[PDB]
């Protein structure tokens, strides 16, 4: 059915995990950017890249120009039909970035990549998503392994939509699980 | 937008779209690009369900068995057989999920 | 005889030394911008913080309102009188940033910092020198991870006890970029 | 009143924009002009340093490390005993200061 696409030749950079925070829980429709810092390098292309929660397969890409910014392949136009990006020359490095507004279909994994033809060296992942699955003193960052939200003092519980409930902020299988797990949420 | 369809690159002079090379390489959408993006080589417990074409990945999936980790470096690892004493299992083994082992304490 | 400033109760993140990247060498005139970018936070306000390799004491710095990216206080004006800054809100986080034109009296350490009146929670640090010193030509090059001194330009790099800087497109002052240098390494 | 939206060197601004209210001396300080709710606490100086000079309105305290001991500019900032003189074979070419340890550098 649905053409797909990835990375032939990942690579992680070494601090991949440190730099990257824990996953983010934010209500629909808020408008949020996806902000890719990267220090001058010798790369051609750079991408921002997403493996979306749900009905998503591969990881698809915006993949712009190193050196300009410009636009090479909008991978991600189907999924995030109004999505814009920025592109800033500073130098030392480039910063880079994806706005869109959240919903339960652009809940995903995006990370911020080197690029070429067949390799990418993947320096840092962001999560972001729209509810939480349990069967907590949700804070804003604060570094580690706990997940968070910009607007915790919003979050909700509802049930359905065991002993189970549902965390989401407000107002079909998972592919951010095995990323998800590995982080925690407030005991208190 | 993008000056050449899937399929293709674009040509050094900016004028010319050209075909990838099936079985090499590819690009799903729209673009500018000087080339193709190298295809998805499957491997060792990897099965490949469908080829690389001008204009789609190849897709790998795992083993039976085994699943398909998402955190670094997403490769496809073992399932668990079963719980330990204590938990129940929830999720069960799938190509994309390890079975789930919840805790009643 | 001058003032000086500084944080009163300085704390580093977590993961400051495998996110703050090695020092870079620069040309004297490049136009350079600090990135700074955080998750969203509990502090009031945030900074730009310059501890200068030549002639200063304590540290200097920019700080913002965290909510609106305002203007607080630019501790900065006197030596970055030109200096522009930038504050985007990103509803998951902010960038905020400061972009100013490369001298030796600017070359420095430049630290991210979450703050408010008595702390400040160090993010990050950029390095920037526009000279390096040595006694007895590496093969510098572009940013890769590590602990290896780089630059944007450095095909550049010029020869003028050796001294290394950036050519465009000596001193005995100490340098209070030393101790910081030195737990990096040249190519 | 501020100046131009703004309190002077010495002073914060109050929380309703309209007065400009001194920094408590020997407890915070503001360097410039300045939009704040509060003035920026003064550094104690921790021992192992020596305090050269203290803390006004208008600036901060200045705090020197103790002879023998040099400022490290990489976290935590602290004072650090200089290390011993430089061993047999190796050339001393930085001198122990409260900004600079010993440097020793070897005839390889
Ligand atoms: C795409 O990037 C990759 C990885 O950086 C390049 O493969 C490397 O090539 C260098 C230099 O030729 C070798 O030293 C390494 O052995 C390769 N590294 C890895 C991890 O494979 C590849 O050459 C790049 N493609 C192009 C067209 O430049
Ligand atoms: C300024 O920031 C510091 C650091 O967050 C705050 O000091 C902490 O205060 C909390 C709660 O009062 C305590 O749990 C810690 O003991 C303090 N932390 C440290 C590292 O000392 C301080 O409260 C903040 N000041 C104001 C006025 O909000
Ligand atoms: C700084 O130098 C830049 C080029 O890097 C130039 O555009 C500008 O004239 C200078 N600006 C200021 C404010 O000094
Ligand atoms: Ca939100
Ligand atoms: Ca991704
Ligand atoms: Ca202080
Ligand atoms: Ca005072
Ligand atoms: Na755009």
């Amino acid at each position: 059915p649905f053409a797909t696409a990835d990375i032939a030749e990942k690579m992680w950079a070494e601090n991949y995990e440190t730099t990257s925070p824990a996953p983010v829980l934010v209500a629909e429709g808020e408008q949020v950017t996806i902000p890719c810092t990267v220090m001058t390098h010798s790369w051609p292309m750079v991408s921002i890249r997403a493996r979306f929660c749900r009905s998503h397969d591969g990881s698809d890409e915006l993949i712009l120009d190193a050196v300009k910014g410009h636009r090479l392949m909008n991978g991600l136009q189907y999924r995030l039909p109004y999505a814009t990006w920025n592109f800033s020359q500073l130098h030392l490095g480039q910063i880079f970035s994806l706005t869109f507004n959240v919903s339960t279909d652009t809940a995903g994994m995006y990370e911020c990549v080197l690029r070429n033809y067949s390799h990418g060296l993947i320096m840092q992942r962001f999560v972001i998503l729209t509810q939480l699955e349990t069967l907590p003193a949700l804070g804003r960052y604060s570094l580690g392994d706990q997940i968070w939200s910009p607007t915790p003092w919003r979050l909700r519980n509802h049930d359905c939509g065991f002993q189970r409930n549902y965390f989401y902020i407000g107002r079909e299988p998972d592919r951010c699980w095995t990323v998800i797990q590995r982080y925690r949420l407030p005991g208190d | 937008e993008g000056l050449c369809p899937p399929g293709h690159h674009i040509s050094e002079d900016g004028r010319d779209c050209i075909s990838c090379k099936y079985g090499q390489d590819y690009s799903t959408h729209w673009n500018d690009l000087l080339f193709c993006l190298r295809c998805t080589r499957c491997d060792s417990g990897e099965v490949e369900l469908s080829p690389c074409t001008t204009t789609r990945n190849t897709v790998c999936q795992c083993e039976e068995g085994t699943f398909r980790e998402e955190d670094s470096p997403e490769m496809c690892r073992k399932c668990r057989t079963g719980c330990p004493r204590g938990m129940v299992k929830v999720g069960d083994c799938t190509p994309w999920s390890d079975i789930e082992c919840v805790h009643k304490e």
